[PDB]
RNA sequence: AGCCGGUAGCGGGCGUGGAUCCCUGGAUGUCCGAAUGGGGGAACCCGGCCGGCGGGAACGCCGGUCACCGCGCGCGCGGGGGGAACCUGGGGAACUGAAACAUCUCAGUACCCAGAGGAGAGGAAAGAGAAAUCGACUCCCUGAGUAGCGGCGAGCGA
RNA sequence: UGGUUCGUGGAGCCAUGGGGGAAUCUGGGCGGACCACCGCCUAAGGCUAAGUACUCCGGGUGACCGAUAGCGCACCAGUAC
RNA sequence: GUAGGGAAACCGAGUCCGAACAGGGCGCAGCGGCCGCAAAGUCCGCGGCCGUGGACCCGAAACCGGGCGAGCUAGCCCUGGCCAGGGUGAAGCUGGGGUGAGACCCAGUGGAGGCCCGAACCGGUGGGGGAUGCAAACCCCUCGGAUGAGCUGGGGCUAGGAGUGAAAAGCUAACCGAGCCCGGAGAUAGCUGGUUCUCCCCGAAAUGACUUUAGGGUCAGCCUCAGGCG
RNA sequence: CGUAGGGUUAGGCGGGACCUAAGGUGAAGCCGAAAGGCGUAGCCGAAGGGCAGCCGGUUAAUAUUCCGGCCCUUCCCGCAG
RNA sequence: UGGUGUUGGCUCUUGGUCGCGCCUGCGUAGGAUAGGUGGGAGCCUGUGAACCCCCGCCUCCGGGUGGGGGGGAGGCGCCGGUGAAAUACCACCCUGGCGCGGCUGGGGGCCUAACCCUCGGAUGGGGGGACAGCGCUUGGCGGGCAGUUUGACUGGGGCGGU
RNA sequence: GGGCCUGACUGCGAGGCCUGCAAGCCGAGCAGGGGCGAAAGCCGGGCCUAGUGAACCGGUGGUCCCGUGUGGAAGGGCCAU
RNA sequence: GCCCGGAUAGCUCAGGGUAGAGCAGGGGAUUGAAAAUCCCCGUGUCCUUGGUUCGAUUCCGAGUCCGGGCACCA
């Protein structure tokens, strides 16, 4: 799962802490480390289909800023649309943002 | 999530309220129907520009019927005709009524917003009944002669 | 006042009417190469359009123009590739040390990639931290192997 | 999860992959869990010389080498092979 | 450096443990006639040794990163080529026989097959030779397959914990139980080897305790040098 | 082998200005931290398809190439049907 | 594999806490169906009584009760008899039931519009369908793979012994 | 064998044994508050030599020593186990 | 160390107003018996100690023993 097209999110490397034992807090001797290892946290990302001007504009989006896409349809409403094509359409769509 | 109900729907609301539903049904069903438009503020008070000229134009639609009904119930249509003791030969229509108000009294009226479902035959003093606008209706008292 | 590179000789020339030679600007600059008309096993092969040359229409040569991508209202402008180290960002080992070994160490090092520029990063407090105080950021000394972190081991270290 | 001296520790701070999700100064963040009090500072937009680093390049200088040394190459060397 | 004691608050030539004025631990105090010399300490130089560094020099078998190889070899893909000559004689067909019709029988024809013999071609069984070779796998005699799961040219694809394998851990460019090159890198080596002028004095040990220790270490023992005591 | 001089002649032979095969590449499109990985058509890709020359003579050295005899292919333009 | 996001519409029937309703509560003595306690000689009835019918009902099968169609001056308490606890009316509540409202979670039936597949026709038709896939998080199986460990003494080492 | 009892003490410890270290062992006497004995005196477990495990990490009772601007708190320290 | 359990007749298991039931054991009926079957018969501090109530299997508390489960191990 690539970039979201609004917030620029995007995978992370993230490590994957493996412990045992009772935590000093529960009266334990402690938590011990038995493996660290590397892995990627990625952006719950989705497809957003809606119609702009009569074109499908299709946006591939974290589920955090789906609202942000109707946001910018919205704003489009005073942009000069008709003629182009869905290309032209989305690049107009993310210059608002 | 609210949003603004443009068409009133079964046990959502009436159109130009603003309700509540799940996300999901608001931008995968009422939104690319056209059966709403989500609450956002930009029109959100345009929904208000909305509203008040509705109120400002139906009340002003209230406002010229009373500055007619002032006129008209303060006046006597007087209608000379030609009869023998009671009936007319002719007869007084709402055309009649209306362009003898014209002549006298100068005031233009609608005949087909007045009472009158048989035209006049019998001399007398009439008050019929004038609805320029519903809820604000005017009693027009009309003297036939000979 | 000599000169036609190393480089002498053969055979011929130039210079006080200022050469050779040294500096700056300019002109020329085959083909390949980011390589960019298209193709291709780099330095080869094959085209479109405009103008020219030959007896020239076929054929060939000469000059000009023609890639992709981005950005602004078909026209412009910009991008590409390279550069000894140095710099920022995105990824990122192991031998080894722990006299075995896994947490820890080596080390965010080696290396891969993107980008930058004569530097780069950073930078004008949602800061520091106890001074009723200071007043952007960067770099050097010191603070200090301190405070602390640590199978409280080996070590790490403001 | 990462960063910091901080390896889960009483673990704050800065950064953020997931979920939930505010307010505009009588708003908000910080002073190492947390609460009070007392103070510090104004997040989610951008730019900014100089002092810093390096040495393909040019010059200056060595209690630096002197042809098995000094660069792999003093010489037609990243060559012959 | 000039004050230490205590985990600390803290006190201070003291302090900590303690109820203590108890007891104990760790601490506290120049030579000569104000002048001079010496000295705590500290600074710089020199020397011995220790810590961190590759740390006396040379040497692994290996681990890891980024690249380079399928012009050798293995499999597959696309497109071409090659297999003298001879021998055997399946099915089917035709005719004859047979029967109620058949099954089937004989003859002829026919030309099948991981069929047979044997060159080219592909192999490599036994023996001998070669063994600083003609050759880092060859030569001579003999022997297997030779229409097939056949052999072979040109164009291609698949690779390093990965390929490919009628399976031998075979093969992946003349050593593959994990290729090659460059890099981390002077990896690490408690092992083995090596360690360069002269003279003078002294002079060991191969035991004990503990040790994932036993051919390695830490302390003690035994040697040496300096200052002091006598 | 050393030094010098000379020698390779094509519309028809082979390859190109022709076609496609595996495969490679790749406007559309799809995917991946970056580098890059895929991908239909299309383009490239040959010892396969396609396409018009045979015999003799000559040089120290080239010959279906030069020469001789006899044949043939495509492109342009013109005339005729 | 649970939670959650992407992820929606309509029903059916549930359950768990919270507030209120109305009761169910029958060992033995006894009038009879006695929750636990306390208050209290008056609660009632035209602001519908002593009897007939539907039943919500729970019945311990003896009885409890409501709202309806019955109904046009009547009830039961103090008294008590035996009780550990007197009965009426009123209330604070326990063991329990459900009528209603709150958040809720659970299954089940359907739908289409997200998402997925398909359709020479693609702002559309068809099928799957809020499942699957994909994101963050939970626990588990896991030599397919990875890093490693697998002691010493020893009349050689192993085995044995220590 | 019996009576009374809890010294199977608290705070310390001259001086020694043993010994590479670290440990192991024996100990008179002073103070607090005690048991027994008329008293002298004895008693800091057991005739004696085996019946044992350094540190790290944590638990529990106490102490009120530290408490990251300050008052608390979180968390440590100390004594005991 | 923490949560969930149990104990009831000789073995097994059921349980605010009872002390239960089955199997083992006793004789009696029954056959050639080995039986099944039929019968009647016993076997309790319900672990112990406080408390609850009018009362105690229950309910509470607290200890004893034995079951399960959880986590831990310097
Ligand atoms: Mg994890
Ligand atoms: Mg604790
Ligand atoms: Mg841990
Ligand atoms: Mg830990
Ligand atoms: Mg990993
Ligand atoms: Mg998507
Ligand atoms: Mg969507
Ligand atoms: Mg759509
Ligand atoms: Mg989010
Ligand atoms: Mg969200
Ligand atoms: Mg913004
Ligand atoms: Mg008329
Ligand atoms: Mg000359
Ligand atoms: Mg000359
Ligand atoms: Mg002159
Ligand atoms: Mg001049
Ligand atoms: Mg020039
Ligand atoms: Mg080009
Ligand atoms: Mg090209
Ligand atoms: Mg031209
Ligand atoms: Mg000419
Ligand atoms: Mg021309
Ligand atoms: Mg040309
Ligand atoms: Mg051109
Ligand atoms: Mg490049
Ligand atoms: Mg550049
Ligand atoms: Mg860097
Ligand atoms: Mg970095
Ligand atoms: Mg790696
Ligand atoms: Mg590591
Ligand atoms: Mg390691
Ligand atoms: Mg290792
Ligand atoms: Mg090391
Ligand atoms: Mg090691
Ligand atoms: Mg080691
Ligand atoms: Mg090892
Ligand atoms: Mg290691
Ligand atoms: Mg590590
Ligand atoms: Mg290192
Ligand atoms: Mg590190
Ligand atoms: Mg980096
Ligand atoms: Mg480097
Ligand atoms: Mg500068
Ligand atoms: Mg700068
Ligand atoms: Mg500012
Ligand atoms: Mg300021
Ligand atoms: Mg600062
Ligand atoms: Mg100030
Ligand atoms: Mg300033
Ligand atoms: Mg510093
Ligand atoms: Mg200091
Ligand atoms: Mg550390
Ligand atoms: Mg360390
Ligand atoms: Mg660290
Ligand atoms: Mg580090
Ligand atoms: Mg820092
Ligand atoms: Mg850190
Ligand atoms: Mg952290
Ligand atoms: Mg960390
Ligand atoms: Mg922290
Ligand atoms: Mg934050
Ligand atoms: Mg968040
Ligand atoms: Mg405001
Ligand atoms: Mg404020
Ligand atoms: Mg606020
Ligand atoms: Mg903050
Ligand atoms: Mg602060
Ligand atoms: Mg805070
Ligand atoms: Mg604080
Ligand atoms: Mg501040
Ligand atoms: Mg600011
Ligand atoms: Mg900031
Ligand atoms: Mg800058
Ligand atoms: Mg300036
Ligand atoms: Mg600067
Ligand atoms: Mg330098
Ligand atoms: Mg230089
Ligand atoms: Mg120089
Ligand atoms: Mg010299
Ligand atoms: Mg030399
Ligand atoms: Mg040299
Ligand atoms: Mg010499
Ligand atoms: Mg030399
Ligand atoms: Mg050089
Ligand atoms: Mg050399
Ligand atoms: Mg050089
Ligand atoms: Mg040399
Ligand atoms: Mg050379
Ligand atoms: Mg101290
Ligand atoms: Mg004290
Ligand atoms: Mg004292
Ligand atoms: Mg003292
Ligand atoms: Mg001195
Ligand atoms: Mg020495
Ligand atoms: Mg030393
Ligand atoms: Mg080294
Ligand atoms: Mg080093
Ligand atoms: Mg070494
Ligand atoms: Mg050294
Ligand atoms: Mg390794
Ligand atoms: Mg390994
Ligand atoms: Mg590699
Ligand atoms: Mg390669
Ligand atoms: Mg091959
Ligand atoms: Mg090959
Ligand atoms: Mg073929
Ligand atoms: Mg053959
Ligand atoms: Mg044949
Ligand atoms: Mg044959
Ligand atoms: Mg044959
Ligand atoms: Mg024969
Ligand atoms: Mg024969
Ligand atoms: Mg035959
Ligand atoms: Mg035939
Ligand atoms: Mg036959
Ligand atoms: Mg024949
Ligand atoms: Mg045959
Ligand atoms: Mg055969
Ligand atoms: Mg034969
Ligand atoms: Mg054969
Ligand atoms: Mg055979
Ligand atoms: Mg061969
Ligand atoms: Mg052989
Ligand atoms: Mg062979
Ligand atoms: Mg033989
Ligand atoms: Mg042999
Ligand atoms: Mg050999
Ligand atoms: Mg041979
Ligand atoms: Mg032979
Ligand atoms: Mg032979
Ligand atoms: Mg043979
Ligand atoms: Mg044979
Ligand atoms: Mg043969
Ligand atoms: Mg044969
Ligand atoms: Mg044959
Ligand atoms: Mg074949
Ligand atoms: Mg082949
Ligand atoms: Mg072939
Ligand atoms: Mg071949
Ligand atoms: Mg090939
Ligand atoms: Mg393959
Ligand atoms: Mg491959
Ligand atoms: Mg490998
Ligand atoms: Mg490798
Ligand atoms: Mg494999
Ligand atoms: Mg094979
Ligand atoms: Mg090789
Ligand atoms: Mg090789
Ligand atoms: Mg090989
Ligand atoms: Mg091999
Ligand atoms: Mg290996
Ligand atoms: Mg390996
Ligand atoms: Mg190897
Ligand atoms: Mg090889
Ligand atoms: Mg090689
Ligand atoms: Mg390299
Ligand atoms: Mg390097
Ligand atoms: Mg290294
Ligand atoms: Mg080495
Ligand atoms: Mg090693
Ligand atoms: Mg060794
Ligand atoms: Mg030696
Ligand atoms: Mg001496
Ligand atoms: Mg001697
Ligand atoms: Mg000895
Ligand atoms: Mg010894
Ligand atoms: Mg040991
Ligand atoms: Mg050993
Ligand atoms: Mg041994
Ligand atoms: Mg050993
Ligand atoms: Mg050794
Ligand atoms: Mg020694
Ligand atoms: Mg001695
Ligand atoms: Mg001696
Ligand atoms: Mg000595
Ligand atoms: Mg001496
Ligand atoms: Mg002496
Ligand atoms: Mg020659
Ligand atoms: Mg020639
Ligand atoms: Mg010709
Ligand atoms: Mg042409
Ligand atoms: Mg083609
Ligand atoms: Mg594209
Ligand atoms: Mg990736
Ligand atoms: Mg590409
Ligand atoms: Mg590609
Ligand atoms: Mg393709
Ligand atoms: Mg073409
Ligand atoms: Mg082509
Ligand atoms: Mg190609
Ligand atoms: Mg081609
Ligand atoms: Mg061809
Ligand atoms: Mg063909
Ligand atoms: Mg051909
Ligand atoms: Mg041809
Ligand atoms: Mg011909
Ligand atoms: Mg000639
Ligand atoms: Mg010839
Ligand atoms: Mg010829
Ligand atoms: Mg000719
Ligand atoms: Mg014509
Ligand atoms: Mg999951
Ligand atoms: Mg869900
Ligand atoms: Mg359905
Ligand atoms: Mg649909
Ligand atoms: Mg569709
Ligand atoms: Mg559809
Ligand atoms: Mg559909
Ligand atoms: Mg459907
Ligand atoms: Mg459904
Ligand atoms: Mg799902
Ligand atoms: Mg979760
Ligand atoms: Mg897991
Ligand atoms: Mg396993
Ligand atoms: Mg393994
Ligand atoms: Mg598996
Ligand atoms: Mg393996
Ligand atoms: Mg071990
Ligand atoms: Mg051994
Ligand atoms: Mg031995
Ligand atoms: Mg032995
Ligand atoms: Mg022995
Ligand atoms: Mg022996
Ligand atoms: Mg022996
Ligand atoms: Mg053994
Ligand atoms: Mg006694
Ligand atoms: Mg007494
Ligand atoms: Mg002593
Ligand atoms: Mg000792
Ligand atoms: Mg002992
Ligand atoms: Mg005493
Ligand atoms: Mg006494
Ligand atoms: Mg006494
Ligand atoms: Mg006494
Ligand atoms: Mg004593
Ligand atoms: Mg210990
Ligand atoms: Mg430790
Ligand atoms: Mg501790
Ligand atoms: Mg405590
Ligand atoms: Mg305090
Ligand atoms: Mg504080
Ligand atoms: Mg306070
Ligand atoms: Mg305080
Ligand atoms: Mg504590
Ligand atoms: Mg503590
Ligand atoms: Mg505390």
């Amino acid at each position: 799962s690539k970039v979201c097209e609004i917030s620029g999110k995007r995978p992370i490397v993230a490590n994957s802490i493996q412990r045992r034992g009772k935590a000093k807090r529960e009266g334990g001797v402690g938590k011990k480390t038995t493996g660290i290892s590397k892995r990627r946290q990625y952006p719950n990302l989705q497809k957003v289909r809606v119609r702009v001007a009569g074109q499908e504009i299709t946006f591939r989006v974290a589920a955090s800023h789906i609202p942000k896409v109707y946001e910018l349809v919205e704003r489009a409403k005073g942009l000069k649309l008709e003629g182009l094509s869905p290309k032209e359409i989305k690049k107009e769509l993310l210059k608002l943002l | 999530m609210k949003v603004i109900l443009l068409e009133p729907l079964e046990n959502l609301g009436d159109v130009g309220q603003v309700v509540d539903v799940k996300p999901g049904y608001a931008r995968n069903y009422l939104l690319p129907r056209g059966l709403a438009v989500l609450a956002t503020e930009s029109n959100l008070k345009a929904l208000e520009a909305r509203i008040r000229a509705q109120a400002k134009r139906l009340a002003e639609r209230k406002a010229e019927a009373e500055r007619l009904k002032e006129i008209l119930e303060n006046l006597t249509l007087t209608i000379p005709v030609r009869a023998g003791e009671t009936k007319i030969y002719g007869s007084v229509t709402a055309k009649d009524i209306a362009e003898a108000l014209s002549r006298q009294h100068g005031v233009t009226i609608d005949p087909k917003r007045l009472a009158l479902e048989k035209p006049i035959k019998e001399l007398g003093e009439y008050v019929l009944t004038y609805k320029p606008h519903p809820e604000v209706p005017i009693q027009l008292k009309v003297s036939v002669v000979a």
